[PDB]
RNA sequence: AAAA
RNA sequence: AAAA
């Protein structure tokens, strides 16, 4: 409601026309000036409008002292009734912007003004002046909008369509939106992009343009800043594969949503939208149900967080690639080693960050390990590593996960027995007088492909005792697995799939595969992974 | 915490030094006489008859133990993986641990057969809780096992009288098991 | 050499003009619009030109047909013989840039001809249309500029000042800096700056405005690059506190240069300069030597570290500052246990990584580790840090860090027994046998603090034996030092600052202090720290 | 024991 | 030994 209007002068044929807001059509005002028009309007909606006009010397002289200039006499008189119900008016003198010098001068006079004003909102009437000046201080107020964020408007006056004074705030906008889209798209800043989320969402909320819920704007944007959360401090890759994983469902409903909506300017922020299409998910293993094996190492994980290397990479990460490719290292070494089931294990993990293509796989352990040293202890007691050298041995490293990654694909682990069970016992050999266990819950799809890859190891030992549950692995899976009602013994080191009731029944009862199938609809069915280590 | 682990805690500091001295020939000079060897062995042992003393009547108060019929390793719908211990014991260390949690008032019967309580009932003279429910260990619970060295055919039940001949020949089995994870 | 240039078209009075291009005025077209002597004084050059206007319909019919419009049949004409020595010139249609719609298709026909052009320059003529357009496509370039990067130029023929086309390129270029000086100040990134730094060298370089090598533009844009590369990735406090150190006598000497010289736009790059002056240096405990205490912990160390701490926050590099923060914590550890000189030994700081007030900074030991561990480990094994809990607790631990550092500047850390010895020696007891021994290389910095705190802690044991040592210990330090030719012997834990010749004299020879002045310049006096560990 |  |  406190309002400070900037407006440059001119030398032509100033008219007394009629000037309406845009958004306010049904009020005008004849002035010969278009700051004049802006100002009358202000202040009838009971707003404080005062005016500064920039005017080069030779405007002040040639024109505003010449009674002979019709016109100019004109433009004089209305200045002065201008002080009318209250507006202040008033100017500093401009060069004619001829050089970089001028337009300096022309940029510190902007400066003063704005730092000067003690109001609300500055109104940027680029219509008078030549308009030399006016393109300028379009840039000139992004610039100064990022580096005290008060308000802005930039109109203009277009005689030729009456006139109104139409907001030209756009001009502006898209820099702004510039700048947005360059942080998030070099650095994957999310900051600025969620104001244009957010400010989108409001306005199709506020005039039931698009259908929120399934734009889902919120959404998106709260996933938005907590993949960003992600990224930059290193972070389970289960957490980074379920936001990318409801990121790309969020991303689908929303792109679906957008249709034209019948403001909300729609290329920008569907070029936003194609970055995370082109830069994040379009390069990502999501195929592979990534989400659905949290608990165990698998070469798609691998995968997936392969890639997640090669994005922290592309948004100068550099540091949280290191640590992820260490970890990741650790992940293979699990999986060749078919310890897979000792992933979220802290202790295995440490113990193997102590304990050809094996050989291989331990000399790129060794120097990823030192890397990551050199960067999580601070380069301390001179074990210091710079950034050149830093993504030189990354790219080595992640050109040798290839490569192994392949050599892999082909090597099967060749699993021992794994028993298959149906109760979560830990039977030892009567040899034996004690033994260390350790037991892991299991996902469906975890279980299945434990189960399906011993199968076709053929190393599977059923030890399945129920026809039913016979039935149900067969259905449930489709696998085909051997009914045998027979004691076995866990030798250090055997393991054993488990699928078991997670309820307690009477005594003697057997649930029928049906049944089964209805406990397991409201999880009543566990799966397990045992192993003995010891 | 109290004065009795600080005791017994010192003794093996100082029972530590002079083995080592002993069980690495005195080298990198931490040699122990003959004489003053047979002393310190003379005076640690008066204080082990004080520490079995002290402990003799301590409440040593072992937390829930479990009295389960299989030796199954549940762990709650909380967690997601767990480290395991598993010992076989004779029926007289069976009895031993089993008297001791019902005196101490820690047992936590899951024993879901009658059968089993008959035959705990009979075999070692204890009368224990019939309770067919779920239990979960926490780290650091225990579990007492009484389990079948058999697997027979679904739903059979043995009488007890079956379970004598099957305890003659050792074909019933105790177990201790811990939960360290 | 292949240029496209794109103007609006009007409706006012097209006059024929005198038109020259600013940056050389010798040669002058005859022509009634902008983008007409523009070309041909392109094709002047032995360019290929070719042209675009964009031309509401209203234009196309309103004006281009009325033969009863004056200059609209004049320029027409002009057009018609444009094709002159080989222009082309072509049209799409635009909106009147009504509403938001119909902007966004004036983006998207600016979009067009961007794609679509095979040549080198694009020359943004928005002398002519009407100017509401102009002013929305200026900003359409900076958009589309970093969003193909060919080449700007913007140029306006003003009328009245006859005319020359003047460029306005610098339009473009002031959002072009705000997007360098906002990922700066907010991110420190110098990319986008070192452009321009690099650039405004290359022009005083190729026009003696300012003095290189007094401005040391190259220097400061290189040291600005690696001090970047050792924020983001965990680097030595010692190569901070160097380049830090390399900075501040950098910018004093370009500020100086600099002086409003004689193109070279100066208030954008003193902006920025400012920035470094409050974002980094400003806060820093530069009175303090530090680059000069390179191998020890000291408090100002630590004062230095945990303010780089507060920028690395700043930045939004909060896993750097949590790494950061864990070593800071080995170094506070350091000092307040009388080990400090141990800082750069790797096995120290992994042993004390393990190994009222000493409580609480064990507690914060602890805790720090935690987090630091949640970063450093990918948050394996369900041990991750979320972004808000980690910024939670580095301000409590930095909190904590000052509470400590009070606490601490009094806490004379009582240093027992420090022998004063002129020979790096290991005298051990006649009843020890064995011992092991440790020997630090001192900074004479480090050498006289040390000495210095001993003498006022009166913890020194001198046994200085030759009467030129005293000498010129006290004039070169300023301290006064007994003469003690005696024998010493270290204890377990015992410690002996050392000042040796590093050179073999021939036998019994005694340098007077004049001499040892004289080996000191040329570096042949050497400090160091003993200790005993065993 | 400024390299007995 | 889908909690002998």
């Amino acid at each position: 409601k406190k309002i400070l209007i900037v407006s440059f002068l001119g030398k032509g044929r100033y008219y007394e026309t009629f000037y309406y807001s845009i958004e306010h059509s049904e009020k005008m005002v004849k002035k010969r000036l278009s700051p004049l028009a802006n100002a009358i309007l202000e202040k009838e909606n009971g707003n404080d409008v005062e005016i500064i006009f920039f005017v080069t010397n030779e405007v002040k002289n040639e024109f505003l002292y010449d009674e002979n200039n019709e016109y100019a006499k004109n433009i004089l008189n209305e200045l002065n009734e201008i002080k009318n119900y209250g507006i202040k008016v008033s100017y500093r003198d401009i060069p004619k912007g001829k050089n970089y010098e001028e337009l300096e001068i022309i940029m510190e006079e902007i400066e003063k003004l704005l730092l000067d004003f003690k109001g609300n909102k500055v109104i940027f009437d680029l219509t008078h002046g030549l308009r030399h000046m006016a393109i300028f201080t379009s840039s000139t107020v992004f610039y100064f909008k990022n580096l005290n964020k008060l308000e802005m408007k930039i109109v203009y006056g277009a005689y030729e369509i009456g006139v109104p004074i139409l907001d030209i705030t756009q001009t502006l906008e898209l820099s702004d939106l510039t700048i947005a889209l360059e942080e998030f798209e070099r650095y994957g800043i999310t900051e600025r992009m969620i104001i244009v989320l957010k400010n989108i969402q409001k306005i199709v909320a506020k005039n039931k343009l698009c259908n929120l819920n399934e734009l889902k704007f919120s959404s998106l944007s709260r996933e938005l800043k907590l993949f960003e959360e992600l990224l930059k401090i290193p972070s389970p890759p289960e957490k980074i594969a379920n936001s990318i994983y409801k990121i790309n469902d969020i991303l689908e409903s929303s792109i679906r949503e957008f249709k034209l909506c019948s403001l909300f300017f729609i290329k920008p922020i569907q070029k936003f939208l194609v970055d995370f299409q082109k830069i994040v998910l379009e390069k990502l293993p999501l195929d592979k149900k990534i989400n659905k094996y949290s608990n165990i190492a698998t070469l798609e994980k691998v995968e997936f967080m392969k890639n997640i290397i090669k994005l922290l990479i592309n948004w100068k990460m550099y540091s949280e690639a290191v640590i992820h490719l260490r970890e990741l290292l650790i992940d293979i070494k699990l999986i060749e080693n078919g310890k897979y089931f000792y992933y979220n294990n802290k202790d295995f993990r440490e113990k193997y960050w102590m304990y050809e293509l094996p050989k291989k796989i331990e000399e790129l352990l060794k120097n990823v390990k030192g890397w990551r040293n050199s960067v999580a202890h601070g380069g301390r007691a001179n074990t210091s590593i710079n950034q050149k050298t830093l993504e030189e041995n990354l790219e080595n490293a992640l050109s040798m996960i290839d490569e192994i990654l392949l050599s892999m694909k082909d090597l099967k682990v060749n699993s021992k027995k794994i028993y298959l069970l149906n109760s979560t016992i830990m039977p030892i050999p009567k040899d034996n007088q004690e033994g260390k266990f350790y037991i892991l819950k299991l996902t469906k799809n975890e279980f299945k492909v434990i189960l399906e890859n011993a199968i076709k190891d053929d190393v599977l030992d059923s030890a399945i005792g129920a026809e039913s549950v016979i039935e149900f692995i067969k259905d449930k899976f489709e696998l085909t697995v051997p009914l045998k009602r027979k004691e076995i013994y866990f030798e250090k080191g055997e393991s054993a799939l488990v699928i078991k009731l997670e309820k307690r029944p009477e005594e003697g009862k057997i649930y029928t595969k049906e049944e089964m199938d209805f406990m397991e609809e409201n999880n009543l069915i566990g799966y397990y992974y045992i192993y003995r280590e010891g | 915490d109290k004065e009795l682990p600080k005791k017994i805690e010192e003794l093996l500091k100082n029972v530590k030094g002079w083995r080592n001295s002993v069980a690495h020939g005195g080298r990198a000079n931490t040699s122990i006489n003959q004489k003053t060897l047979e002393e310190n062995l003379e005076n640690a042992l008066s204080m082990i008859d004080e520490i079995l003393l002290s402990m003799k009547d301590l409440k040593v108060n072992s937390k829930k133990i479990y009295l389960l019929n299989s030796t199954i390793m549940p762990i709650p719908k909380d967690n997601q993986e767990g480290k395991f211990y598993i010992l076989k014991l004779t029926k007289n260390e069976f009895k031993v641990i089993l008297e001791n949690a019902i005196k101490d008032d820690v047992l936590d019967s899951a024993i879901g057969a009658e059968s089993v309580i008959e035959f705990i009932k009979d075999k070692f003279e204890l009368t224990v809780p019939l309770k067919r429910k779920e239990i979960y260990f926490e780290k650091g619970e225990s579990a007492l096992v009484i389990k079948l060295e058999k697997r027979p055919e679904e739903g059979k039940i043995y009488t007890k009288e079956e379970m004598d001949f099957m305890e003659e020949n050792n074909l019933i089995g105790y177990y201790y098991i811990y939960r360290e994870g």
